[PDB]
């Protein structure tokens, strides 16, 4: 039930470090409050790792990278919540800002480990209908129905290494459509938790 | 068109007011032809 | 839609549409609704 | 077994109508018409009104007298007037000669006439339930298609007797067989013909005092 | 789980219009809300049908008409709400008037496809008790186990053919036996919905 | 001795309601009187049974609609009679007004099932010259041979399947050539009578 980004389990390049499970771990995020009025929230995909762990430490001393990725959401609700989450993954996720000052500030272009909330959900701050976002791969978050989503989305970029500070590949992200609605007595703000785990990693170019 | 059919009906301590979320989309046999430009 | 977008880039289409509801309440909650279409000839259905 | 069956469970004729030919007093008609209604006592029609269509026929049977339980040797025609053909209307009627009216000679002073008579209905049974109204509010649920026919009987007589004659019909319903078992009859029976009942329901059951009782 | 009445699926008298899918389709009649104190409802088959649709048309053109059913019953309570139906079909329902004004009225004889609530629940509106009304075909319709009941009842009459419009075939019934109760916050009145299709339809005589 | 309109039966457009011999049945129209003076009858082949019975309901309430006819035209003179009638079957008779007021009135494009008599027979009210009108499928009926003449037209139009009201196929014309003359002394008004005979007839779009 996992859905699989255009089709492709994440490869190693064929002839640079391959790494082991011991870079290959679930590293488990820090959990998000979605509460009623929250508007959802993203994160670069290549960027929310560049300051935790060991693939870190590969990141920010290595010169090229390339891996795939396992995202993983949950979200720990009770049965008597309502609400519907639209999670997907956007390659090349080009934030732009909001003129009525003409380009988005850096904590808007990599917000880190901690993510971002959206400033404007219908135009998914970059301008194109939240309504085709369904165009990417994606998977629904029901309450009634279901509680988890698993993203597998293999490397893409041109070029067949990348900087893995410069540059970040996709962004995942995950908006409330339908809005969390509970009556009174209930825990007032689902958690939102979100596992990642690398795949078919690659660096080069050590120090 | 969408008609109630019947009420709407929950136990107690739950929320009286629900979405529906209609999605769109073309089957196999759909074909366009004679391209031109847009209206936005 | 994606295909509302596209075919205002073309001239002419013809084919068969599919429309997927999906409801998002409460587990708890129950109910029954009706979903009826009427064909381009007729007009809209007053009563249900 | 085979003392429950539903054969078993109609059989033993039983007394259906008590006619009385008067002929003395401020009645010398000397005759009477006596329209075939199984369902006539109440200990009849609940029995009937277990199933909902029935098919049979029946053996009447005629044990007469006159009052003092003498029997004279007084001579007695009995005449079924089938279903659809016009009944007599005094002592000397036409009706009294058609020879399609089967008629039975017997005397008094004699063994109890018999006689059967077939399953007359243009359906496949009689139908004690009609839901429904016939003539495509006195007119709802009443099928006519249940009528058996009616049974005249006269003193071949010229004038006046002077002698009532009580008359007892008993019948006697053969190959019975019943479709569609319904509930027994709970209220009383206020009006014949009609499944009417009072105002005042009562209950089924005879009340005790508490559900923990005994 | 459906109900055969008498076991005889419903047949064409062998040898006059045999209609097809385009009549023998699903007609779903109104709903009928059950309350608390309310008493229950009864149609009478045929009639219920005489003024809808291809089928009413039939009915209304036709000089002899036979045909089987399905009705089939289903009710949409939550899981807090408690109560027991009993629906039945009851062959011959003659409905009886109630004297202290001797005969019923029409309007309680074919009620037409509105149906009509039962004056006397107990008595089934005619003299016969409703403790031994399962002596007909039926289905218990009990909140905490099962919420639809199928009864197939196939042609019951003495002749072959019959009218559509004088002489009604059967009665569905459908009586609470346990009231409906429920504790405060609830949808007030559950709804029962009656679906109809013929089957083995004939008619005979047009125009 | 029935012209078959450009040598061509009827057919089924291979693969919608394909009705049967209810609605295939002889619909006998009106007859007309045909006198001395008259100038000829024409009618709109769909449009004449667009009101009448069963194909008038289908054609009335379905959207797409392709059926050939047997169109059937007889008259019953005497032998002391004299005259002689052209029948054609006209595909696409677009009726032209005449100004000395510039298109024709709706009563004349669509006449109904009473035909309208022509308003100028020499130019077939359409422009075109009636020494030509027999280039169409056609039968003489000349009184002192045949008083019959059945033409069998399939459907001519552009598209597979069109409206039975907007658009209608073909008209059937019935013209006098030379005219009608009796001695003193005779049915004053041969009558004329049209039966028309729907042939492999299809429907599609139900209410």
């Amino acid at each position: 039930n996992i859905v699989l980004s255009y089709g492709e389990w994440p490869e190693y390049c064929p002839s640079p470090t391959r790494p082991d499970v011991s870079v290959n771990r679930f590293y488990t995020l820090s959990t998000k409050s979605w509460k009623t009025e929250s508007t959802g929230w993203y994160w670069k995909f290549p960027d929310v790792l560049n300051d935790t762990g060991v693939f870190g430490q590969n990141a920010q001393f290595h010169y090229l990278y390339r891996s795939g990725f396992c995202m993983h959401v949950q979200c720990n609700a009770s049965k008597f919540h309502q609400g519907a989450l639209l999670v997907a993954a956007i390659p090349e996720f080009v934030i732009a800002a909001s003129s009525p000052g003409l380009y988005p500030d850096f904590a808007h272009t990599n917000p880190g480990k901690d993510g971002q909330e959206f400033r404007d959900p219908y135009v998914l701050d970059a301008g194109i209908p939240l309504s085709q976002a369904l165009i990417f791969p994606h998977q629904w978050i029901n309450l009634r129905t279901n509680n988890c989503a698993t993203i597998i989305m293999p490397y893409i970029n041109a070029l067949p290494f990348d900087s893995a500070l410069n540059h970040s590949n996709f962004g995942l992200v995950v908006i409330p459509i339908s809005p969390l609605k509970y009556c009174n007595g209930a825990t007032t703000e689902v958690p939102i938790t979100l596992t990642i785990a690398p795949l078919n990693s690659e660096f080069s170019g050590l120090r | 068109t969408i008609w109630y059919q019947t009420n709407f009906v929950v136990p107690p301590d739950t929320p009286t007011e629900a979405n529906i979320i209609a999605l769109g989309a073309a089957q196999k046999n759909f074909t366009l032809k004679l391209c031109k430009d847009t209206d936005e | 839609t994606m295909v509302g977008q596209i075919c205002r880039y073309y001239t002419q289409w013809s084919g068969s549409l599919k429309v997927t509801f999906m409801f998002t309440g409460s587990f708890m909650a129950t109910g029954k609704m009706l979903i009826a279409y009427t064909p381009p000839g007729s007009a809209q259905p007053t009563t249900r | 077994v085979n003392e429950a069956s539903v054969e078993h469970f109609y059989s033993r004729a039983g007394l259906v109508g008590v006619v009385e030919v008067k002929d003395s007093g401020t009645s010398l008609d000397g005759y009477t018409v006596w329209p075939i209604d199984v369902m006539g006592f109440v200990q009849q029609r609940r029995k009937l009104e277990l199933s909902t269509y029935m098919r049979f026929d029946a053996e009447f049977t005629f044990v007469s007298n006159l009052n003092n339980s003498t029997t004279p040797g007084m001579l007695l025609q009995y005449m079924y007037v089938p279903p659809g053909a016009p009944k007599p209307d005094s002592r000397k009627s036409y009706q009294w000669q058609t020879a399609t009216n089967p008629s039975v000679f017997a005397k008094l002073s004699d063994p109890p006439p018999q006689v059967s008579v077939p399953f007359m209905s243009p359906a496949t049974a009689y139908q004690w339930f009609y839901d429904g109204y016939p003539t495509f509010n006195l007119q709802y649920g009443q099928c006519p298609n249940n009528m058996m026919g009616h049974f005249a009987i006269r003193t071949v007589s010229e004038s006046t007797t002077g002698k009532n004659i009580h008359v007892r019909v008993y019948m006697r319903i053969k190959h019975v067989r019943a479709w569609v078992p319904r509930p027994l009859r709970s209220q009383a029976y206020m009006v014949k013909n009609y499944p009417t009942y009072s105002q005042t329901i009562t209950n089924t059951a005879t009340d005790r005092a508490s559900i923990t009782t005994t």
